[PDB]
């Protein structure tokens, strides 16, 4: 293993503590709820899908909006706002080739102008500090999947699906670090498609023991169940593809016997 | 930016200015926003620089809104004092102690993992007092474990890792290294080691000096997306023609900086180990 990988997951666990939103700031919210929050995440899905961008992107763009609520009330009719220029920022940092500002503009059926999504752009950098390199569940993912024994690809699809779904509701999954939702997502897809577990070498490398992921993949476990009849469905589209395997269509298992 | 009286133009914009009310000299990077809105570099290179703090790289001390970054200054990059010292040469310890330093900086990234992506010594800035310091983030990218691929444009040909060149789907930490072996060869023998004018004429300048790979040196390279069967075919030059001022551990340590295979070009980490550290002291140049 390269001899940072180690440095790497250790300087991402102190991050993720620092980029964290505050966990009950939709409460304080005067316009906004938990219910517009998802029509906006599983919208950006669905950009990220006709834009071709990362699962990265979608889940950097997330941690920016639920950083910028954190501090900024924020109307029902500037929700989308936020949202289009914190996957702007996102896709400047994380893409090889961003859309440009005029294709977000157009995404939004011009809902806003380009003025407006360069001004919330800047004020987004404001809220935020400039600090967008922000842990993600995705980048925990990508190390677990190193651990596997084997490597299969049905996993690894599966265990992005479950992570991305956790995006969606904020209650519960603000209540989490990503490190903790990757690790639910990791054993609930190895779970599901091996009848594997947790793997020791995760368990020494992040102090994670299967207990500790216990009221994390609880929750994952009846998202997964509910997952068809959740009003939001763009992430199910997704990995319906044969990009992911079709990992959307397999049975979540009735029990996990924790 | 009514408190900085700029000073002179220094690089292209970069401005040396002072702070009126403090004294504190500084440098300006002005970047232009004029139709996309703040520009991908400068996201990256603040937000990056923002979790970079560490003795050898240049510290960013503020970001107005145009846009200016506000860093330390330093007072010449290492193409100028290469430059200044091409009768001389660079004293054999302070290239050790230079080096030793850029890999400490470039180690920092690795662990905080950013890759660089334009070490070259115009972007490497020295003060007074013998420190040197890894400068311009604004190629720079949060890589992932493990990667996935990346821009393909990157790194200055001359300083480009043969990976890049050769058009590998993944690149990572080892083309970081390969520009500092490059440095580290331009530093002894007062020269660009790989002066290429082409891409095609740059992999060719690497072969003639290292050796055309093959599948024992490199296993998978016959089948890279530009690597062609029509290749020459070269030998392998002796470092003592190479790098003639080197001693041995001076000649082992640039070998494994330039392994032609990424998985097993050393480390940053593992560099700052080798024995041709044993006496590394910090001369003032
Ligand atoms: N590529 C080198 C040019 S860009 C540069 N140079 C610096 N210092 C070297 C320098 C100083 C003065 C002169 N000079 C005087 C008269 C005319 N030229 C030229 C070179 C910097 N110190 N700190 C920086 C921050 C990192 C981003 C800005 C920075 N940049």
């Amino acid at each position: 293993v390269p001899d940072y990988h180690e440095d790497i997951h250790t300087y991402l666990r102190e991050m993720e503590v620092k980029c964290k939103p505050k966990v009950g700031y939709m409460k304080k919210q005067p316009d906004i709820t938990n219910s517009m929050r998802a029509i906006l995440v599983d919208w950006l899905v669905e950009v990220g899908e006709e834009y071709k961008l990362q699962n990265e992107t979608l889940h950097l763009a997330v941690n920016y909006i639920d950083r910028f609520l954190s501090s900024m009330s924020v109307l029902r009719g500037k929700l989308q706002l936020v949202g289009t220029a914190a996957m702007l920022l996102a896709s400047k940092f994380e893409e090889i080739y961003p859309p440009e500002v005029a294709e977000f503009v157009y995404i939004t059926d011009d809902t806003y102008t380009k003025k407006q999504v360069l001004r919330m752009e800047h004020l987004v950098l404001k809220v935020l500090t400039f600090d967008l390199a922000a842990p993600t569940v995705n980048q925990f993912l990508t190390q677990y999947f190193l651990h596997q024994q084997p490597a299969n690809c049905k996993v690894e699809s599966l265990a992005m699906f479950l992570g991305e779904l956790s995006l969606i509701d904020a209650d519960p999954y603000l209540k989490y670090l990503p490190s903790v939702i990757a690790g639910a997502a990791f054993h609930l897809a190895l779970y599901t498609v091996t009848g594997q577990s947790w793997p020791e070498s995760l368990i020494r490398k992040t102090g994670y023991t299967l207990e500790s992921l216990k009221p994390c993949l609880m929750d994952l476990h009846q998202t997964y169940l509910k997952a068809p009849q959740h009003a939001q469905q763009s992430i199910r589209e997704k990995y319906k593809n044969s990009k992911y395997h079709g990992v959307s269509l397999l049975n979540p298992p009735e029990t996990l016997n924790l | 930016m009514e408190n900085f009286q700029k000073v002179e133009k220094i690089g292209e914009v970069v401005y040396k200015a002072r702070n009126k009310l403090t004294g504190e000299v500084v440098a300006l990077k002005k970047i232009r926003l004029d139709t996309e809105g703040v520009p991908s570099t400068a996201i990256r290179e603040i937000s990056l620089l923002k979790e970079l703090n560490h003795p050898n790289i240049v510290k960013l001390l503020d970001v107005i809104h145009k846009l200016y970054l506000v860093f330390e200054f330093l007072h010449q990059d290492l193409k100028k004092f290469m430059d200044a010292s091409a009768l001389t040469g660079i004293p054999l310890p302070l290239i050790k102690s230079y080096l030793f330093q850029l890999l400490q900086g470039l180690a920092f990234c690795h662990s905080h993992r950013v890759l660089h992506r334009d070490l070259k010594p115009q972007n490497l800035l020295i003060n007074t007092e013998g420190a040197i310091k890894l400068a311009d983030f604004g190629l720079a990218r949060a890589f992932g474990v493990p990667v996935r691929t990346y821009t393909h444009e990157v790194v200055t040909l001359w300083y480009r890792a043969p990976e890049i060149l050769l058009g590998c789907k993944y690149y990572s930490t080892a083309v970081d290294i390969w520009s500092l072996g490059c440095i580290f060869a331009e530093m002894v023998t007062r020269r660009a080691l790989f002066p290429g004018d082409s891409e095609i004429d740059q992999l060719f300048r690497i072969f003639r000096t290292l050796g055309t790979p093959d599948e024992v040196v490199w296993p998978g390279v016959t089948s890279m997306p530009d690597y062609k069967p029509s290749f020459p075919k070269w030998a392998r030059q002796d470092f003592s023609k190479v790098v003639p001022p080197l001693d041995e551990d001076g000649r082992s340590l640039l070998s494994q900086m330039l392994h032609y295979d990424p998985n097993k070009r050393i480390s940053a980490k593992a560099a700052l180990a080798h024995p041709f550290f044993q006496d590394v002291t910090k001369p003032v140049p």
